[PDB]
């Protein structure tokens, strides 16, 4: 989970909705409106320093070249879809489908339209520029090599990769494929995020339902 | 003189076709700033220059000179 | 050259701190919050909470006890609520600071007394070392990071073979300036003649994808030739 | 949430932008690389191990 819903509440109209006589009395209690409206607003801004920090970590929005000859690896599942109206990727679309006064709800600073761009960027830097682009200027490097690098990272000599390239590709390409089906059937695989939204609506309903008690 | 957002109504600022970094956030990716004779402009958030890497199955790019840097970080 | 960059690097910090105030937002923030927390707590004392006054000594001076308890109880339940709100706020904020503290300590341990490889755990770029500094209610680090700067296109190849046997690099990659072929280390161009000290045999040409025909130098043969 | 946010932030930095050796910090096994994917209010990684 990354961010809640930037909720906020008008204290005054929630307590003493449209009555000066009521609103007169609340004036006795000092600044409880002042804190809460400050308190919640304190939450709201944080709900964007959150998202700003997880995603906005690459300076330049990269983008893959048109070709897709990555040593045999088929990334068509996770790269964005130009045909699809929304600028998202295939697996992302499953995730969207898998998750379902006096109380305003401020919309998040970033949109799913933009958020997809960063996750397009990072997925472009890693796919092409190895891990360098995090450190500095992105450097292209043939994707087969990048594995060969990353094998040395786990104490396995380069030779096993190249001598097993095509075999790995199918293992890798197949591995992605199970993700679609794994997420497709198992709807409940996203219990975490779904819980967050459920918890917040849980409170709000409780918050509203309190009015009907004397 | 009046702009409309997926986040609300804005009054007294000019929508601009351009794009810039977010000086003051509004919502849904619209950010407002004071700029050129001058006034307040509001616009779609920009996310840095679009960049493309010249990938190719047989092409690599290697640094040849390096920069030290010193960056603050406060806790 | 590195010396001047490092010396130059430090100098810009002084300017980066002398002029702009926004750098110390975080420390200057938490101080501000507590001020409001205190002020809001202090300001509450003037609220009447429904009693006929706000001064506890006044309400006594004007009434004999038996109905004062009707008045004073209204204050007590008022202010008493006002504290525990303030306390709970402080408690909540207390946890956040410690979360920052433990992060700081670790960010001191792993980043000062050592050298981490956890990217972007010690500033952007590869991490070299780091110096701490005191600060009111906080600490300020100075990450010193290496960053590659000037880059060049090159035509590479994952592997080369010379006698049927394929040769791979030991440390670094294979690049070609277009005419010659060189092995060089992977973060600073430094072409070395491709030789059996840099490589190690495995398999043969026709299995690896994208291998290129070339010749690997041998140190021993000229020595044997003499 | 912010605890999860930072935990996410660290993972996106360490586990994606680079390659970590903190065992069992990037999916069971030796870690190779990891791609992120967006999600409502949240992030999903694909640890390739």
């Amino acid at each position: 989970p990354v961010s809640m819903t930037k909720t906020s509440v008008d204290c005054t109209m929630y307590i003493c909705g449209d009555s000066t006589e009521c609103s007169n009395l609340l004036l006795q209690y000092g600044s409880f409106c002042t804190q809460l409206n400050r308190a919640l607003t304190g939450i709201a801004v944080e709900q964007d320093k959150n998202t700003q920090e997880v995603f906005a970590q690459v300076k330049q929005i990269y983008k893959t070249p048109p070709i897709k000859d990555f040593g045999g690896f088929n990334f068509s599942q996770i790269l964005p879809d130009p045909s699809k109206p929304s600028k998202r990727s295939f697996i992302e679309d499953l995730l969207f489908n898998k998750v379902t006064n006096g109380l305003t709800v401020l919309p998040p600073l970033l949109t799913d339209e933009m958020i997809a761009q960063y996750t397009s960027a990072l997925l472009a830097g890693t796919i092409t520029s190895g891990w360098t682009f995090g450190a500095g200027a992105a450097l292209q490097i043939p994707f087969a090599m990048q594995m060969a690098y990353r094998f040395n990272g786990i104490g396995v000599t380069q030779n096993v990769l190249y001598e097993n390239q095509k075999l790995i590709a199918n293992q890798f390409n197949s591995a992605i494929g199970k993700i679609q089906d794994s997420l497709s059937s198992t709807a409940s695989a996203l219990g975490k995020l779904q819980d967050v939204v459920n918890q917040n609506a849980q409170a709000l309903n409780t918050l509203v339902k309190q009015l009907s008690s004397n | 003189n009046v702009f409309q957002t997926r986040a609300g109504c804005l009054i007294g600022a000019e929508h601009v076709n351009n794009s810039y970094e977010c000086d003051i956030p509004i919502g849904a990716g619209i950010c407002a700033s004071y700029q050129t004779s001058q006034s307040i402009i509001a616009y779609t958030m920009s996310l840095g220059a679009e960049n493309s890497v010249a990938y190719s199955n047989n092409s690599i790019a290697i640094p040849t000179n390096f920069t030290i840097s010193v960056t603050t970080e406060i806790l | 050259l590195i010396a001047n960059q490092f010396n130059s690097a430090i100098g810009k910090i002084q300017d980066s701190l002398s002029s702009t105030a926004s750098a110390l937002g975080k420390l200057q923030d938490v101080v501000n919050q507590n001020a409001q927390a205190l002020n809001t707590l202090v300001k509450q004392l003037s609220s009447n909470f429904g009693a006929i006054s706000s001064v506890l000594n006044d309400i006594l001076s004007r009434l004999d006890p038996p109905e004062a308890e009707v008045q004073i109880d209204r204050l007590i339940t008022g202010r008493l609520q006002s504290l525990q709100t303030y306390v709970t706020q402080q408690l909540i904020r207390a946890a956040e600071i410690r979360a920052s503290a433990n992060l700081a300590a670790t960010k001191m341990s792993e980043c000062v007394l050592g050298q981490s490889k956890r990217v972007d755990f010690c500033g952007k770029g590869y991490h070299l070392m780091s110096f701490p500094q005191s600060a009111p209610h906080g600490v300020v680090f100075l990450h010193v990071t290496y960053v590659p700067a000037q880059e060049k296109n090159f035509t590479t190849a994952p592997a080369i073979c010379h006698d049927g046997k394929a040769h791979f690099p030991r440390e670094g990659v294979f690049v070609s300036n277009g005419t010659h072929w060189f092995v060089t280390q992977r973060n600073f161009y430094e072409p070395q003649i491709i030789t059996t000290d840099n490589t190690f045999v495995s398999g043969n040409c026709d299995v690896v994808i994208g291998i290129v025909n070339n010749t690997v130098y041998d140190p021993l043969q000229p020595e044997l030739d003499s």
